[PDB]
RNA sequence: CAGAUACCGUCGUAGUUCCGACCAUAAACGAUGCCGACCGGCGAUGCGGCGGCGUUAUUCCCAUGACCCGCCGGGCAGCUUCCGGGAAACCAAAGUCUUUGGGUUCCGGGGGGAGUAUGGUUGCAAAGCUGAAACUUAAAGGAAUUUGGCGAAGGGCACCACC
RNA sequence: AGGUCUCGUAGACCGUGCACCAUGAGCACGAAUCCU
């Protein structure tokens, strides 16, 4: 039977999209189908930032950040605990999980 | 039907004839192969000489054998 | 409903409308509310026509006074805006009140202790009180609702266009509904002001209750 | 058996019977 | 206050079965099962076998 | 064995203020006490069991079987009904189906085939009822034709008082419940159809809840 | 764990509702009260009911409870729902109003009232949150 | 494209009848539509309608009443004789007490009863009951 | 409804909806019958007259019943024509 | 690893790239032919046009760009719905269907044998199109509910489990 | 002139796949209404 209103992707009037490669894997997944995650992180964690700041030449120095985009295949994303299955009536929820912390 | 014009009768007759040939009981009932492969030759009864007797077995639901002859 | 000359909206009622904030409504507009809107303005506020509100209020008052058993009108409010207002309305006109937590099964389940079988139904909001609206469908029972510019109209019969969000406007509608029903019934004279105070129907937060208790005696 | 490999084995049987037919002329 | 009747045996067939008729109130556990319910077990000798009676 | 009405309609019927269920059907009021109809229609209300169909639910310790009962109710000169009830036992399911069938009966109307002489005998027009995949059509017939149907809609039409009908069914008619509910919905549609026999402007008479409210406020709180 | 069951809670709730004046914060005093005003077959049930009565008394002393319908914790709700002020908060000597509302009242039944003053309309026509 | 204007008109009329509207806007008119609506007026199924005269093709606004069950059009125009009308009566009408068949005779567009009265037959147009 | 002799054979005549002219069924519990009170022409008090309207369940569940009651009150003269 | 001419790792030939000439095959899927008409609401989006308070390309005016509030037409789509339909999943079309007829093209009659034999035809080849019969079988399937078991996920428990 | 600006401090989102893991003999199953 048909499971979703769409087909697990974001293609409506195209028919073909360019494929991308997974990051945890090497599967050729289409670009609008793959679960994308733009993650931003600092170079240091919250424990080592004091150790970096106490051993710095420049006082009041801003620590740089690391920018990377991740492309995941479906099995790779569900096996890395990025997205999981949910209820039939809860599958139509479009909003992301809340950004409380 | 699909053709609903006032002058659409040849197309309806040809389509009905094609879909009638594209069937099962009309297909066995109108070729000569299904009656030629019939050993009775389009007959209700037939005669013949018995050669031997064979005990043919039943299917998987039930356990018995069936007494039979070859004609 | 307002066709006579004695049934006209007087001088003080327009002042109560302008002081209670009745004439202005919400941001969205329901397509059943195209005729009860004067126009739109800046910052996305629709203007409710006060004369059509008066006509619908007189129509609802006529429908209430038309039956002769005052206990057969059931009035439900489950939001905190109209808790005490429907209680004062039921004390004034003799109706039967429900104030919060309308149990699903009063009008339909016949073996319950709260099995109610009235003839006319008044509710203060069509959207938040969706439970009495669908329950009123299983019996031959009309419904009068205090409807906003964005409240959906389903299973309603007399829609009074008002601002059902502020407590002042809601208390003003319940007070004038009781006033008009008592005027049609003959208990209240039509020319002498029976006006006690309109604030007996008004809901307030409890912080204002200790504020008034501290500021008063 | 899935239909893909049964079609592949069927095509191999087509090739064998075609070779035998064309070499038995 | 309430009762249940259990009849077990070869009830209309070769394989035995049991029918239970529970309605009312019936406690099962603790000290008050001793002096609130009354339990009797009897055996019926019919032409096909033995039928038991459990009444409480 | 006594009547204690929990509704004001049942109390009003018990107090001999409502002459018949004609005005109850006219004002479209729901009937929730099944013995109001048993008071109005007494010994002239026959019934018989259509089919007892067992249903089972799979659990950890085998199957829990349950019996569902179908019964037809109605007088042979008018109203007819149908009720479905499932329980653990057969007799409990049958009596619950009898109560649920007598609780919900509908009036049928009868017409003529051509000339309007004598009493009406057949279905006045072509009505259709559908539930599931089953379609049931009721076609008027001349006098003395009889019911040309399957046995279950034939017995439903005889218990509804219709003497003549032509029928034509489509779908999986092997399921008795869907077939019976389909012909019940077909025969219940005889009053929802608008005919030119009634186009005059109706007058809305007063409801019993308005007419007898002074009696009701004294007989009950 | 020590969680009271529904029988203890219902018995303590109807004890608080029905006999309220002859109670207190002492466990032994309302223990003897619950001994005499009711019939409890055992003693552990009596002690648990008396303890929940003491806890409910300590809870009533701070405020109302939505399971209990005693006399003393209401009627100040009744006085609070029936106190009537002096100033109406609707009979104002001046009332601000919108220009289109002024034009609407112009068309309705009036030409001019000596109560209203008109405010300027907003120069910015932004009212919706940025959602996209 | 638009090939049967009368079928479209009765389809719009039936759709707005099932919806519950009181006025129906038919965009293309014809003389056949005028005669059909005149027959439906004279047998009392529709109300008082209009012809919106512009210079290309007029529009028709029909005042509706709740007396109409269905309006249908038989396509194409089958020729029917007087002995073949009863076949259409049994397989097209819901009953014999009411229901009418509009057919195009040489004496004008009329119903089946007037066609039997004037002793003539013609081509099929539609039905209403 | 009648026969050749002249008597009526239908056991009851059902109501029709005043807003859509559809027959209200026997089991249609969503249908209503609202009574509207008529007022005295001088004093402005209820005298004992009623104005009755029947709306079927389809119009009521469609959400277009309040304007139907308003139109019926306008055509009866309850709600004033200028509105 | 029992076996591993498989998963895994290191190399690696045709191929992957371009030109010139071939085949016409995909879950080529919206698994849903094309044209035309009608039947609810709402918020956005891409294009073109129209109207209107205000801000900006620094302070005045006009037009153009950029914002804001709306209307119109075409298009990819979304939310809700006792319109209506359906076996249901679901669909504003898969609706206007026993109250059955707007016009028109292709195509299917239980499951296998079988896209198989043969004949014709196209191609250098691989293969593409057309396409049976004998025989055999009482089921093969579609939607949905309950249990059950997942080297499925999320919460808790047990010294007949562990540390 | 005062010399610790004001109100509480989720301030854990360290991370990635995860060795080998096959098979199961069938006989043992019956579908229901009402009182004298």
């Amino acid at each position: 039977t048909k499971k979703r209103r769409n087909n697990g992707r974001a293609k409506k009037g195209r028919g073909h999209v360019q494929p991308i490669r997974c990051t945890n894997c090497a599967r050729c997944v289409p670009k609008d189908k793959a679960i994308k995650k733009f993650v931003i992180r600092n170079i240091v964690e919250a424990a080592a930032v004091r150790d970096i700041s106490e051993a710095s030449v420049f006082d009041a120095y801003v620590l740089p950040k690391l920018y990377v985009k991740l492309h995941y295949c479906v099995s790779c994303a569900i096996h890395s605990k990025v997205v999981r299955n949910r209820s039939r009536e809860a599958r139509k929820d479009r909003t992301p999980p809340p950004r409380f912390r | 039907g699909k053709c609903r014009g006032l002058r659409t009768a040849r197309k309806l007759r040809s389509h009905r004839r094609d879909q009638k040939w594209h069937d099962k009981q009309y297909k066995k009932a109108h070729l000569g192969t299904a009656l030629k492969a019939n050993p009775f030759g389009g007959a209700s009864h037939a005669k013949g000489i018995v050669l031997e007797k064979v005990g043919v077995e039943a299917k998987q639901p039930n356990s018995a054998i069936r007494k039979c002859v070859r004609v | 409903s307002g066709a006579l000359d004695v049934l006209q909206m007087k001088e003080e009622d327009v002042l109560k409308f302008l002081a209670a904030g009745t004439h202005l409504g919400g941001t969205n507009l329901d397509f059943q509310m195209e005729q009860y809107i004067y126009k739109r303005k800046s910052d996305g506020i629709y203007i409710i026509n006060l004369k059509r509100t008066w006509e619908k209020l007189l129509l609802a008052a006529r429908a209430i006074v038309a039956i002769e058993n005052p206990a057969d009108v059931s009035v439900i409010s489950s939001r905190n805006t109209g808790q005490r207002a429907v209680l004062k309305f039921a004390a004034a006109t003799g109706a039967t009140p429900i104030a919060g937590r309308f149990t699903p099964g009063t009008f339909t389940n016949q073996i319950q202790t709260a099995f109610r079988e009235p003839r006319l139904l008044v509710v203060t909001d069509p959207r938040a009180d969706h439970q009495p609206l669908t329950e009123a469908s299983y019996v031959n029972l009309p419904t009068i609702a205090l409807c906003n510019t964005d409240s959906p109209l389903r299973y309603v019969d007399i829609a009074i266009p008002c601002n059902n969000k502020g407590a002042h406007s809601v208390g003003l509608m319940w007070w004038m509904l009781a006033r008009e029903v008592l005027r049609m019934r003959g208990t209240i004279s039509r020319e002498h002001p029976w006006e006690v105070m309109p604030d007996l129907y008004f809901y307030r937060d409890p912080e204002e209750i200790e504020k008034e208790e501290q500021a008063a005696a | 058996m899935r239909a893909k490999w049964r079609k592949k084995r069927m095509r191999r049987l087509k090739r064998k019977r075609r070779k035998m037919r064309q070499r038995s002329k | 206050k309430g009762c249940e009747v259990v009849v077990s045996g070869k009830l209309r067939g070769q394989r035995a079965k049991s029918m239970k008729f529970v309605d009312g109130l019936m406690i099962h556990s603790g000290d008050p099962v001793n002096y609130y319910v009354d339990t009797a077990v009897r055996h019926v000798l019919l032409r096909q076998g033995v039928l038991g009676i459990k009444v409480k | 064995k006594e009547w204690l009405p929990v509704t004001k309609l049942g109390r009003l019927v018990k107090d001999m203020k409502i002459k018949s269920l004609e005005e109850i059907y006219l004002f479209s009021l729901p009937i929730k006490e099944s013995e109001i109809i048993d008071f109005f229609l007494g010994a002239s209300l026959k019934d018989e069991v259509l089919k007892i169909m067992p249903v089972q639910k799979q659990t950890r310790a085998g199957q829990r079987t349950r019996f569902k009962a179908f019964v037809a109710i109605g007088d042979y000169n008018g109203h007819v009904g149908l009720g479905v009830k499932c329980s653990k036992e057969v007799a409990t399911a049958i009596r619950g189906a009898i109560i649920l069938a007598k609780l919900s009966i509908v009036p049928v109307r009868r017409g003529y085939w051509g000339n309007k002489i004598g009493k009406p005998h057949t279905v006045p027009c072509k009505v259709t009822g559908r539930c599931g995949s089953v379609l049931v059509r009721l076609i008027p017939a001349p006098r003395g034709t009889g019911i040309v149907s399957a046995p279950v809609p034939k017995k439903l039409l005889m218990m509804a008082g219709i003497d003549d009908c032509y029928t034509s069914a489509r779908g999986c008619t092997a399921t008795l419940g869907n077939f019976a509910k389909a012909t019940f919905d077909a025969i219940s549609k005889t009053y929802s159809y608008l005919t030119p026999d009634l186009w005059k402007e109706t007058v809305f008479t007063k409801s019993p809840y308005q007419e007898f409210t002074d009696h009701l406020v004294k007989t009950h709180t | 764990g020590r969680v009271r069951t529904k029988t203890v809670k219902k018995a303590a709730r109807v004890i608080i509702e029905k006999y309220y004046t002859r109670l207190g914060n002492d466990f032994h005093t309302n223990k003897r009260v619950c001994e005499e005003i009711a019939i409890i077959p055992s003693k552990k049930l009596r002690n648990k009911i008396a303890g929940y009565v003491t806890h409910l008394m300590k809870r009533i002393q701070r405020g109302p409870v939505r399971g209990i319908s005693i006399k003393l914790q209401e009627e100040e709700r009744e006085r609070r729902d029936n106190y009537v002020p002096e100033v109406s908060a609707l009979d104002q000597e001046i009332i601000e109003v919108d220009p289109d509302t002024k034009e609407m009242l112009k068309l309705l039944d009036f030409g001019s009232l000596s109560n209203l003053q008109v405010t300027q309309p907003t120069v910015g026509m932004n009212f919706k949150t940025p959602r996209g | 494209v638009r090939m049967n204007v009368l079928a479209d008109a009765l389809k719009s009329i039936n759709n707005a009848e099932k919806r519950g509207k009181r006025q129906v806007l038919i965009r293309p008119c014809s003389k056949v539509i005028v005669r059909f609506l005149t027959v439906m007026m004279k047998h009392g199924y529709i109300g008082e309608f209009e012809i919106i005269d512009d210079h290309r093709a007029g529009k028709i606004v029909v005042n509706l009443t709740g007396r109409l069950n269905k309006c249908g059009v038989i396509s194409p125009r089958f020729d029917v004789q007087l002995k073949d009308l009863e076949k259409w009566q049994n397989n097209l009408l819901p009953s014999r007490q009411f229901g009418f068949i509009v057919l195009t005779t040489s004496a004008g567009i009329m119903d089946h009863e007037e066609a039997r009265r004037k002793h003539t037959g013609g081509k099929i147009l539609g039905f209403f009951f | 409804m009648q026969n050749d002799a002249g008597e009526f054979v239908d056991l009851y005549v059902p109501r029709k909806c005043s807003a859509s002219n559809r027959i209200i069924g026997a089991k249609d519990h969503a249908s209503i019958q609202m009574n509207v009170a008529e007022v005295d022409k001088v004093t402005g008090r209820f005298n004992g007259q009623f104005k009755t309207y029947a709306i079927c369940g389809a119009i009521r569940r469609m959400g277009e019943s309040d304007d139907s009651i308003l139109r019926l009150a306008k055509a009866d003269g309850i709600v004033s024509k200028n509105f």
